RNA sequence: CCGAGCCUGGUGAUAGCUGGUUGUCCAAGAUAGAAUCUUAGUUCAACUUUAAAUUUGCCCACAGAACCAAAUCCCCUUGUAAAUUUAACUGUUAGUCCAAAGAGGAACAGCUCUUUGGACACUAGGAAAAAACCUUGUAGAGAGAGUAAAAAAUUUAACACCCAUAGUAGGCCUAAAAGCAGCCACCAAUUAAGAAAGCGUUCAAGCUCAACACCAAAAAUCCCAAACAUAUA
RNA sequence: GUUAACCGUGCAAAGGUAGCAUAAUCACUUGUUCCUUAAAUAGGGACCUGUAUGAAUGGCUCCACGAGGGUUCAGCUG
RNA sequence: ACCUCGGAGCAGAACCCAACCUCCGAGCAGUACAUGCUAAGACUUCACCAGUCAAAGCGAACCUCAAUUGAUCCAAUAACUUGACCAACGGAACAAGUUACCCUAGGGAUAACAGCGCAAUCCUAUUCUAGAGUCCAUAUCAACAAUAGGGUUUACGACCUCGAUGUUGGAUCAGGACAUCCCGAUGGUGCAGCCGCUAUUAAAGGUUCGUUUGUUCAACGAUUAAAGUCCUACGUGAUCUGAGUUCAGACCGGAGUAAUCCAGGUCGGUUUCUAUCUACUUUAUUCCUCCCUGUACGAAAGGACAAGAGAAAUAAGG
RNA sequence: AGAGUGUAGCUUAAAAGCACCCAACUUACACUUAGGAGAUUCAAUUGACGCUCUGA
RNA sequence: GUUAAUGUAGCUUAAAUUAUCAAAGCAAGGCACUGAAAAUGCCUAGAUGAGCCUCACAGCUCCAUUAACACCA
């Protein structure tokens, strides 16, 4: 029988030449994932379909914030083949008031706060 | 007594209950005698098969004919046959049950020694009958020694240190990393990349 | 041919019915078996099916219990006198917690 | 969840039984099933003994199956002196043992003769019979 | 699947080859004896109990014990008395005390008047009350004494040496 | 046109069977079963629709479910927004292949039978054409742009050169068995040659070797794209 | 049981009689043998296990006869 | 053969889960007679109907089993109650044969012919040396087995066709494969020669006439260089034959009371088409006689190659 | 002579729980009912008696 | 291939369990001897392996054997 699968936790761990390869560091870990579906929900199974569903990726390349706790990082953990997280990484911090009306996103996920059009 | 001896076709208590062909006794590595004991030198099964009377037969005359009983022993590591196979009369379409008992098997999986021989010679003597006997039996096998299977295994073994590929099955398949478990068996996370059907493919690690 | 026939029973739909944590009022049924497989524990009655119906309104657990049976019972007092002596058997039991006190005393007069 | 790690907290067929000559090389014998023969010209005093062998098997944790009795034989005496006439039946009951150990077997043995009773033969040997 | 277990298993350190050379219960209530010790051990599975939980003296005792074995004759063996009241009059000053804290653990009077913290009650209190005249119906340590007993105030003795009493 | 004439009438006989069922547009929409002179059908359930009222539905974590593997159930947090109930209904209930656990059969079938999951009956690209494989879904215009899936790799067997005398036709057993019919033993001459490893003899006898020495493919109309080893992923 | 005339032994209402025969007559069958042919699974004449022949469900021969169905000598003719 | 009910396996750990799937069982018995009355809550054989369990109370002491069954209407009796192996077991209150004299509605959902899938059965090639072959595994044959390939048999499957895909042999014309019968070239031989056996390569060309049978077949007579294996809708019926088989008649034996029925036999039995489209419609072999000669070979008997010359015969074209 | 030391047969018992015995049943054993016998080697953590071990 | 039927003294039949009667055979008793007639006796794993009970017995597992079925294109 395909039944769902059940992955064991020593899979998600990370040896230290994962802290060479990817630059993040279990000290300091990142406050937010950006998920973005990159892969069909069809051929895939119902639970599957309605986990994209929940997380809201409809739209494939289509990037979503999300909390790094670990009940949404185990929702993640049933549909990771179809997604692509990049860490939300910060270089000035959230935004304020004033600073809601010009951000974008700027894909290596580096949300910044001041995007204006002209060069450096 | 240095010979094998006789082994019966069709038990002498028989069956009465025909068993379904339970499908995973051919399947996978086995659990069963995998190790020497009281000899030197076997017949190592490289891949799944049942056994009939037919290779019985044929193993205790070409043993037999082309060994030396002063020198040399032999001793069996599988049992007689007790799988009972059902067959049906031919000519008759489908329905009706299961027909009646036609004869028995043994089955044998992979890396299960088959027959065993030992005494005060070497195996270049024993290799020459031992790879006619080996290629006859029905599915792949190889003629093996107590060193040279724990050499094969070292090889076996290094080749999983060896690999410069960074993707194994081993890391793919138990983390169900492309969800490639809907493609997968259940017994890929156990058997491993190598068994496939009936077959066991050496060269893949 | 078919020699064979007769095993068109269907099946006998027992289990659990009230796995643990649930909240059961009173005379509602826990458990159905045959052959027993949960014994009953503190307030869960058994009916002649070996119904496990549960008697006070609260919380049903399950624990592992030393299971010392009925002495008239013949039938396991010969696997008692067989045991060795480090032998404890360990049955499993459901119980219920029962939830809501039975009674609590109320001011009607003043007199 | 469950089979799971309480599996097997209870299992009652381990833990019981179910359902010759102990060969036991080098520590030779080590005995089988040996039947001691209590015979004698009293049925009390032998049933006594059979009584006080078993007691003594249990007390020494030798392990005994059966205490059983062959039939009793009837003899008169043997009219061979006028000839004489007077019934004296001889009773017999014989006391299984199971195992043993080979150096304690003489112990044994001596505390067999040393409390033996009087008028009453002692035969130990093998089997091959019926009631 | 096969989680591994916790904690050491029962029966895991008997079941040995030889079966034939254990000791093997031969009777009920050796088991029964060793099956209700077994309600008090911390057991990591499960538990019922979880949801819901001098010198001189002895060569006396021995000498006393001496006398009263040969004296009887044995005769009332195959029918004695043991008269109440001397019992008593012992049990209030020997285990008087050892019991009575029992019954106000059992009452929860501890958790009622101290919040916790027992204590032995080394002086026995014989409280009386006067019913009519006479008698005077004594309060134990759990009695049970109606409102209409109970009109007047009682008489109280001890047999100590300053006190201070609060009902 | 006679297994029972023809014509009118009952008669628009009836038909669980076949065929047909005529404007535009848009939205929701897929097959657990149980009975049944029933398996070409119908009724109920499931699914679906619509309108409603009302609140939780999914996903889930420690704990937890039995004695004689994949997994499941229960399940707060958590991400989400559907669920239950009432009211009114029809239609499907003659299904395929793929993967997986199996069963029957030949461990045959584009075979039959259940279960978990897909897709297919629904558009689009790819595997040549292609229902089912892989990519992908909510729609329009564009003479914009980045992507997904996406192109089979294999070519394989050389080999030693030389030297050879003897106790001895080793004992036994054999018409005869002499290294070689079968047994027992397997020492010993020189440097080095086995009481012989294949021959070859009726037995012998001759050749050698061992030792010194020397340094994979075959079927029936006509093969089947064309081709192409080297300018920078 | 001695291919048996013969013997034993049941059952039956009676145990297929005369005939006739590999037939228009289950199968074994292109049965065996003689004639016909250079060569005959065809035709004629005999042999009977016909093991499912048979007596007015008529049986067996025979004279004439047949747009019957198979065999044939001689001629003869694309 | 089965039709209903229950337990076990498939269905390994909630539940469910098919089968003309594997194994067992049931159509009861026994003991009490409070096997009394009422009543919260549940489960439930995937619907329903049916089933199940049951605390409190009233009244009294002080059921084992697995299944062990049958609904409504009805028949009784004054009532409570009781009635089917209605076992086609959710039950029609009581109804069998045969149709080839058949008819109608349909079905490729469903069979025969054919196609297709498979390769159990079949055929061939290998691997392996057991054994034959006087010795000798391999000139030749081959057992126990193993691996691939073929799709000619007998099967099985039921995917196209039932608002028709016409069938067995034969005639006519043949096309292709080569797994070659001969003719050609080689290798080996337990090959002296003549003969043969076998392996490789070769598909240019050809592969007879009859008696019997519907016959493919098979048997047999006479031949020849040889009288090949197959496939092509078991090639080809809008080219033909209908003798079989394959309708209505009829007999004989058999089954059946009868109607009727028979891979059991036998006589008889309508074989349609005026061509719309595609396609198409003129391009040498072998045998034998002679000679070589009775030479090579063998001891003879017997007996050739290659070289030469001559005659035919069929085919093709005139 | 030195050393390990010291609860009735056993005790991570502190006057105990097990062990043990004799009747009654049981062929016997057992189960059970009845009954039974019992100990901190000797004075204020130390001392001298009891075995065992290490000795000549 | 499927159902159905049968298993006997030595041969055949029987008897609702238990097991007969009739030939065959074994002795005998009569005329010179057989035969015949009789009389004694003998001969049954009731074709299989268990016993649920106790089994020709009543259900298997059987192992032999016997008929019907092997179908109107
Ligand atoms: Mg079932
Ligand atoms: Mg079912
Ligand atoms: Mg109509
Ligand atoms: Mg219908
Ligand atoms: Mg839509
Ligand atoms: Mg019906
Ligand atoms: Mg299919
Ligand atoms: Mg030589
Ligand atoms: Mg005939
Ligand atoms: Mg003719
Ligand atoms: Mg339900
Ligand atoms: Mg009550
Ligand atoms: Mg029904
Ligand atoms: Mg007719
Ligand atoms: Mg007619
Ligand atoms: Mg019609
Ligand atoms: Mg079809
Ligand atoms: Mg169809
Ligand atoms: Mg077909
Ligand atoms: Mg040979
Ligand atoms: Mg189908
Ligand atoms: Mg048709
Ligand atoms: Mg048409
Ligand atoms: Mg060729
Ligand atoms: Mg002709
Ligand atoms: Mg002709
Ligand atoms: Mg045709
Ligand atoms: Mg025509
Ligand atoms: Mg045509
Ligand atoms: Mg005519
Ligand atoms: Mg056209």
């Amino acid at each position: 029988k395909f039944t769902r699968s059940r992955i064991p936790e020593k899979v998600f761990q990370a040896s230290p030449e994962d802290h060479e390869k990817y630059g993040g560091d279990p000290q300091n870990p990142h406050k937010l994932h950006i998920v973005t579906r990159i892969k069909s929900t069809r051929r895939r199974p119902y639970w599957e379909k309605d986990i994209i569903k929940m997380l809201g990726l409809e739209k494939a390349h289509t990037p979503q914030v999300h909390k790094n706790i670990p009940s949404v990082n185990a929702k993640l953990k049933v549909v990771k083949h179809l997604i692509r997280i990049k860490p939300l990484k910060l270089p000035q911090g959230l935004p304020a008031e004033e600073n809601m009306s010009n951000t974008c996103l700027k894909s290596t996920g580096e949300l910044v706060v001041q995007w204006h059009l002209k060069p450096v | 007594k240095p010979k094998l001896r006789f082994i019966e076709r069709a038990p002498l208590v028989p069956k009465v209950r025909r068993e379904p062909k339970n499908l995973s006794d051919i399947r996978g590595p086995s659990t069963e005698a995998t190790e020497f004991t009281e000899g030197n030198f076997a017949i190592l099964a490289l891949g799944g098969g049942y056994l009939h009377w037919g290779h019985f037969e044929m193993m205790r005359l070409t043993i037999n004919r082309s060994m030396d009983p002063k020198n040399m022993f032999a001793i069996w590591r599988v049992p007689a046959p007790f799988k009972p196979i059902t067959r049906k009369s031919v000519g008759h379409r489908m329905g009706g049950g299961k027909g009646a008992i036609d004869h028995y098997v043994t089955p044998v999986k992979a890396g299960r020694l088959v027959v065993e021989m030992g005494g005060r010679c070497e195996f270049e003597e024993v290799q020459g009958f031992l790879d006619q006997v080996a290629h006859k039996l029905p599915f792949a096998a190889k003629a093996v020694s107590r060193g040279t299977l724990e050499k094969m295994r070292k090889d076996q073994e290094e080749r999983e240190r060896n690999n410069q590929n960074p993707w194994t099955f081993e890391r793919i398949a138990t983390a169900n990393m492309l969800g490639i478990r809907k493609v997968l068996s259940p017994y890929d996370l156990t058997h491993k990349g190598k068994y496939w059907g009936k077959f066991y493919m050496p060269k893949r690690v | 041919s078919s020699k064979n026939l007769g095993g068109k029973s269907s099946g006998r739909r027992q289990g659990i019915k009230k796995m643990e944590g649930h909240y059961v009022h009173a005379g509602n049924i826990i458990a159905t078996q045959r052959h027993f497989r949960w014994h009953p524990g503190a307030h869960v009655g058994v009916g002649k099916n070996k119904c496990l119906y549960a008697l006070e309104e609260g919380i049903v657990r399950y624990t592992k219990e030393v299971y010392v049976p009925h002495p008239r019972n013949t039938e396991a007092v010969d696997l008692i006198t067989r045991l060795p002596k480090g032998a404890v058997l360990y049955k499993t039991f459901v119980h219920v917690v029962p939830a809501k006190p039975e009674g609590t005393f109320k001011l009607v007069a003043m007199l | 969840y469950k089979t799971k790690p309480t599996h097997g907290i209870g299992k009652y067929k381990h833990l019981i039984k179910a359902e010759v000559r102990a060969i036991n090389l080098g520590t030779d014998y080590e005995y089988g099933v040996l039947n001691i023969h209590l015979t004698a010209y009293d049925m009390t005093l032998a049933e006594s003994y059979a009584q006080y062998v078993h007691n003594l098997c249990n007390s020494l944790s030798i392990k005994v199956e059966e205490s059983y009795a062959m039939p009793t034989k009837t003899i008169e005496v043997l009219q061979l002196q006028m000839l004489l006439d007077s019934v004296l039946t001889t009773h017999e009951r014989v006391v299984q043992i199971s195992g043993l150990s080979a150096t304690f077997a003489e112990i044994f043995l001596e505390i067999i003769q040393s409390s033996l009773p009087e008028g009453v033969r002692l035969s130990v040997k093998e089997h091959t019979e019926e009631d | 699947r096969r989680t591994p277990p916790l904690g050491p298993m029962p029966n895991s350190d008997i079941d040995l080859s030889n079966l034939e050379r254990l000791e093997k219960y031969r009777s009920f209530d050796r088991y029964r004896r060793r099956a209700e010790q077994e309600a008090q051990a911390p057991h990591w599975w499960r538990t019922y109990r979880e949801y819901f939980g001098r010198t001189q003296q002895l060569l006396e005792r021995k000498q006393a014990i001496q006398e009263l074995r040969a004296n009887v004759e044995e005769r009332a063996a195959r029918t004695a008395s043991v008269p109440l009241d001397a019992v008593r009059a012992e049990w209030e000053r020997t285990c008087g005390p050892y019991h009575k804290q029992r019954l106000a653990e059992y009452y929860g009077l501890y958790r009622d008047l101290f919040h916790g913290a027992t204590f032995v009650p080394r002086v026995p209190l014989h409280v009386a009350y006067a019913v009519g005249e006479d008698d005077l119906m004594p309060v134990y340590c759990g009695n049970e004494v109606t409102p209409t007993e109970a009109a007047q105030a009682p008489e109280v003795t001890y047999e100590a040496e300053l006190w201070t009493l609060l009902l």
